């Protein structure tokens, strides 16, 4: 509902991201996060999405060992973690609540991907 | 296939009901909920309300919005309009007809219009 | 509702006579369209649903067309028989059934 | 006419009190417990018709005729109906549909009965039946006497089990309200009310009333006791407790194959149901089962959500008992507690004006399957005319695309379904809906009422370390005296209300009537 | 399954009912279907679930329409309003969003 | 293996089980545990 968010991430060609998505103020345990990546200009590259219930995990082969979904469960603050990181890779993503896979058993649901993050504005710039 | 017989043609007065009956043509109608077509006179249509006997409460005529009491009683046989409060604004032609959310899984030719008679209510 | 008229009334034309009834709502219907006419001394007859794909009957010189806001049930070529009011209803996807004025298409 | 007058609010005094048995009795002082007019109570002296309630008794006093005594002012109700008109002191126990508002000068109804200068006083009092009638006219001295002891002796029982709620007079009006209030009469020696104390109108009295005496000596009496204390804090076990795969059979996109009955075990909880209420008509909210509420009170382990797509004709038969074409063939329902299947159409949802044949189902798949299985088996079906398969040509599939139409009935039109089937005999329940966070947990002020296990008390916080499995702490002697806070921290000590005995310390009724407590 | 905002800088003024093609590739179900409106710069907001429906938070100006491979946006009567980026999603087979069509200005 | 008997626990201010006394072991935890206390003065005790 804020999903609060990371900013203007400083990560470098080289390193790690723990993207921060502060699982706002719905039952985090009821529901599951997915994520998109705006590239700029490419729309959203899909990102994944983590079951805040359980951690079911639909990455993107893309960044298949790069994007490793992870949380604070207990300050339930999403943390989407892309190694990988560079300039061509700093780009923006978002969080969302995946309800298109309805949580809970990684299968799709009725509604789509639902409120969403802040803004992770990684600025890998090098 | 399927019919639909309707009641008839007479005039009804104001304040009183006016009763008519889309009545049963040898089966077919569980499904098809008999809703209910009116006919303004000669100005323009209208759809008299029905009532939604396929397991649930029913459907009011957006026109009338109130004291249309549309029962239809589909195991009796009949259907009725059971316009309380009636006046003049009738004259018309009220159509029983298998309005679209009335099809059989048979009779798809009659597909989701199997009308009726017509009915001359006026004062 | 979204309270069905139509934005060509009483369009009048004769046989052929290149035509476009329309029945643009208040607001937007999308593929939730009736497009009825009536056959005179009997019981009405819905010709079109959403937007097009005519019933089997009535056939297709009443022809549906038009996808937005205004959806267009245009005649290729009717004949003298053809007159026929054109209101239409709106099915709504829960039942609201509002019907129109009559853009009836005529012969001398 | 409208000979309407004022209103004032008056000192109902040291009266009001009637004989409350028919019991003689002498030079005693009875401790009574019946409905008085608590002494110095407010009386609203009204000089004007109004529709004055009826709550419990009316010490109904007057100075220049009759009161209607019913429940609805009207021809409906059996209002009673008195009058006192110099030929008889009679009465009307008719309806005469609102006598216009005084003076008719009639309906089906009942039996009949006969028999500004002074006091014509009257304590009304219904109690389940014999609407009872205790007066006495004083003929007071003008003005000088609203107040004056005189006590109110029985006129009449009249066994009416009938439940009066309003009356008025007709042609002074000070309309009192009885209530449960203990007295102690003092009946001289020939039989006659002389006085009476109020035991709970002050301290001293409380004190003769415990004394059973008008006079009390000088000393320190123990009267009473005090306390009570009312605010709910309900602070509850639960957190964040994960709801329930509800709110995703409700909202899922894609459901199962119509005999593979998508029957979970609905996991943890908190299905505390409430968003079953919210939702939009659903066309089919009749609880199979358990009456439409209380599921989100009631814990049951697991309700087992099934999960399949019908249509209509198909829907009919989802339900207990209601055995029929696919409750016949594919997906049947047991005598009851189906939890609380909640059908719908799916128009739009599951079929296209294309006419989807999408969704396979078994019509012929062999014959009714027995009630609430799950079905993933899809038995071929038995058509005979031939040994080899059963199947009669070949092939007789329970294999149907449910091959409907938007254009259909409902009872072909696109059905998404959501079933339920609770459990609740086996190791306790999982699935529950407990309420939470009443507030602000409430240190101190005798409020914070319980919390988790009932207490009622002063409940705050603690300095005591409860070795962090520990919840709640004893004393010595059984008797909680520290909690945690379930949804956070906070070790509560908590500490009863408060008590002890008002005692009434009192020069002696001879010297003063003035009490220290 | 792809997704195509065919108008990508959809230029029409407000006040007038414009055609905005966001155009999938399969015969889709709008079930699953969606649009999703972000500010120029912002989180998508939730536009059109159903893909042509209006929730709660759209006004009556916003309109659209579509199935099969050629989803088309029959936006009405346009404001500053509908002036933010609009990405009509894919529920169905592993979601694409859409990265196109605004409708522009002067 | 566990057995149905009759303990003596000493819970001690902060909460903690410091000590526990088995009532039927022998002559002296009985009299500790009708006593409930863990010093029994010098004296005859009716214990059981």
């Amino acid at each position: 509902v804020q999903l609060v968010q990371s900013g203007a991430e400083v990560k470098k060609p080289g390193a790690s991201v723990k993207v921060s998505c502060k699982a706002s103020g719905y039952p985090f345990t009821s529901y599951g996060i997915s994520w998109v990546r705006q590239a700029p200009g490419q729309g959203l590259e899909w990102m994944g999405w983590i079951s805040t219930y359980n951690g079911n995990t639909n990455y993107a082969q893309k960044f298949q060992g790069r994007v490793t979904m992870t949380t604070d469960t207990s300050t339930t603050t999403g943390y989407m973690e892309l190694r990988r990181l560079r300039s061509d890779d700093t780009a923006v993503y978002y969080c969302a609540r995946d309800y298109t896979r309805g949580a809970w058993f990684g299968e799709s649901l009725i509604g789509g991907f639902d409120n969403w993050g802040q803004g992770t504005l990684v600025t890998v710039s090098s | 296939q399927v019919q639909l017989v309707q009641s008839g043609a007479e005039v009804k007065k104001p304040g009183s009901s006016v009763k008519v009956s889309c009545k049963a043509s040898g089966g077919t109608f569980r499904s098809h909920v008999i809703s209910w077509v009116r006919q303004a006179p000669g100005q323009g249509l209208e759809w008299m309300g029905g009532f939604i006997p396929l397991f649930g409460t029913t459907i009011y005529a957006q026109a009338f919005q109130g004291r249309v009491m549309i029962s239809a009683d589909e195991s009796t046989s009949t259907a009725y309009m059971e316009l309380s409060s009636l006046r003049s604004e009738d004259t018309a032609v009220y159509f029983c007809a298998r309005l679209f959310p009335n099809g059989d899984p048979n009779s798809p030719e009659d597909g989701f219009d199997i009308w009726g008679q017509g009915t001359l209510v006026t004062v | 509702d979204i309270q069905m008229t139509q934005s060509p009334s009483s369009l009048s034309a004769s046989v052929g006579d290149r035509v476009t009834i329309t029945c643009q709502a208040s607001q937007d219907i999308g593929n939730y369209l009736n497009w009825y006419q009536q056959k005179p001394g009997k019981a009405p007859k819905l010709l079109i649903y959403d937007a097009s794909h005519l019933e089997t009957g009535v056939p297709s010189r009443f022809s549906g067309s038009g996808s937005g806001t205004d959806f267009t049930f245009t005649i290729s070529s009717l004949q003298p028989e053809d007159i026929a009011t054109y209101y239409c209803q709106r099915y709504d996807d829960l039942p609201s059934y509002t019907f129109g004025q009559g853009t009836k298409v005529e012969i001398k | 006419n409208l000979i309407t007058t004022t209103q004032s609010y008056t000192n109902s005094f040291t009266r009001g009190v009637y004989y409350p048995d028919k019991v003689f009795r002498s030079s005693v002082l009875h401790l009574t417990q019946d409905l008085f007019l608590p002494f110095f109570s407010n009386v609203t002296w009204f000089h004007d018709n109004p529709v004055l309630p009826f709550n419990d008794g009316v010490y109904f006093a007057s100075t220049e005729r009759g009161w209607i005594f019913g429940t609805t002012l009207d021809s409906k109700t059996q209002s009673l109906l008195i009058v006192n008109n110099a030929t008889n002191v009679f009465i009307k126990v008719c309806e005469f549909q609102f006598c216009n508002d005084p003076f008719l000068d009639a309906n089906n109804c009942t039996f009949e009965y006969v028999s500004f200068k002074n006091l014509r006083e009257f304590v009304f009092k219904n109690i389940d039946g014999y609407f009872k009638i205790y007066s006495k006219h004083t003929p007071i001295i003008g003005r000088d006497f609203p107040q004056g002891f005189s006590a109110l002796e029985p006129l009449v029982d009249l066994p009416i089990g009938i439940n009066i709620t309003r009356f008025q007079t007709l042609l002074d009006y000070y309309v009192g309200y009885l209530q449960p209030r203990t007295f102690l009469l003092k009946y001289n020696e020939n039989g006659t009310i002389t006085d009476a104390v109020d035991c709970a109108l002050d301290p001293l009295s409380e004190t003769k009333c415990t004394l059973k005496s008008f006079t009390v000596e000088k000393g320190i009496y123990q009267t009473s006791n005090f306390r009570v204390q009312p605010t709910e804090s309900i602070v509850r076990f639960p957190n964040v407790t994960n709801l329930c795969p509800f709110h995703e059979v409700f909202n899922a996109t894609r459901f199962a194959s119509v005999y593979a009955w998508n029957r979970t075990r609905i996991s943890n909880c908190v299905a505390d149901y409430s968003v079953l209420y919210n939702f939009a008509p659903f066309f089919a909210f009749k609880c199979y089962g358990v009456s439409p509420t209380k599921l989100n009170d009631l814990c049951f382990t697991n309700v087992y959500a099934d999960s399949f797509v019908i249509k209509g004709n198909e829907v009919s038969q989802i339900a207990p008992g209601q055995t029929g074409n696919i409750a016949d063939y594919n997906y049947k329902l047991p005598d009851d507690f189906t939890g609380c299947v909640i059908a719908w159409n799916s128009n739009k949802l599951d079929s296209k004006h294309s006419g989807n044949y999408d969704y396979w189902y078994r019509l012929f798949r062999k014959s009714k399957l027995k009630p609430f299985e799950r079905d993933i088996s899809t038995e071929i079906y038995q058509a005979g005319n031939k040994p080899c398969k059963g199947k009669g040509p070949n092939c007789y599939f329970p294999l149907q695309s449910y091959g409907f139409r938007p254009t259909y009935g409902v009872g072909h039109q696109p059905y998404r379904v959501v079933v339920l089937s609770f459990e609740l005999l086996h190791a306790p329940a999982t699935v529950c809906g407990p309420k939470k966070s009443t507030n602000l947990v409430k240190n101190k002020c005798v409020n914070f009422n319980f919390n988790g296990l009932t207490g009622t008390g002063v409940l705050t916080k603690s300095n005591k370390k409860f070795l962090p499995f520990q919840q709640f702490g004893r004393d010595i002697v059984d008797t909680t005296d520290a909690v945690r806070d379930p949804q956070t921290l906070e070790i509560l000590d908590i500490t009863p209300c408060s008590f002890g005995g008002v005692s009434v310390i009192t020069p002696g009724t001879n010297t003063s009537n003035q009490v220290a407590v | 399954i792809v997704l195509t905002q065919s108008p990508g800088t959809l230029s029409l003024s407000p006040g007038e009912r414009a055609t905005l093609s966001c155009r999938a590739s399969q015969t889709v179900s709008s079930t699953s279907l969606a649009w999703y409106q972000q500010k120029p710069g912002q989180a998508p907001r939730l536009l059109i679930y159903g893909a042509s429906s209006r929730a709660t938070g759209i006004p009556d100006r916003f309109s659209g329409s579509g199935s099969g491979t050629d989803f088309t946006l029959t936006i009405s009567r346009l404001e500053p309003e509908d002036f933010a980026v609009y990405y009509c999603q894919q529920h169905d087979t592993s979601l694409t969003f859409g990265g196109g069509t605004k409708v522009e200005i002067k």
